[PDB]
């Protein structure tokens, strides 16, 4: 049991590094759904302003 | 004469099952190790995978 449980530290240590690449990739993703749509949203009034 | 005899039986008997009990189990503690090094490179795919997403 000792080395049974030792098989989900393993997992556990990984599920780290995999976790480190989803911050990296929900960043990209949040640049692509939120930060590029908004500033195409806010150009949209200031040329319908004129 | 049945005496002497009897507790050397016991005696080795201890021994025996001990022995026994350690080839039994022997099995199992290995299939543990070796799914350690297994689960490392399963779980590393998706370290991976999500590099590439």
């Amino acid at each position: 049991r000792q080395e049974e449980i030792e098989i989900e530290v393993v997992q556990r240590k990984k599920q780290i590094a995999v976790e480190a690449q989803e911050i990296l990739r929900t960043d990209k993703e949040l640049i692509a759904t939120v930060r590029r749509p908004a500033e195409a949203e806010a150009h949209r009034i200031q040329q319908i302003a004129e | 004469a049945q005496r002497d005899y009897e507790l050397k039986k016991a005696a080795y008997d201890i021994e025996v099952n001990t022995r026994r009990a350690q080839a039994d189990l022997a099995y199992q503690l290995q299939v543990a190790k070796t799914k350690q090094q297994i689960e490392e490179q399963r779980v590393q795919v998706q370290v991976v995978e999500r590099a590439q997403q």
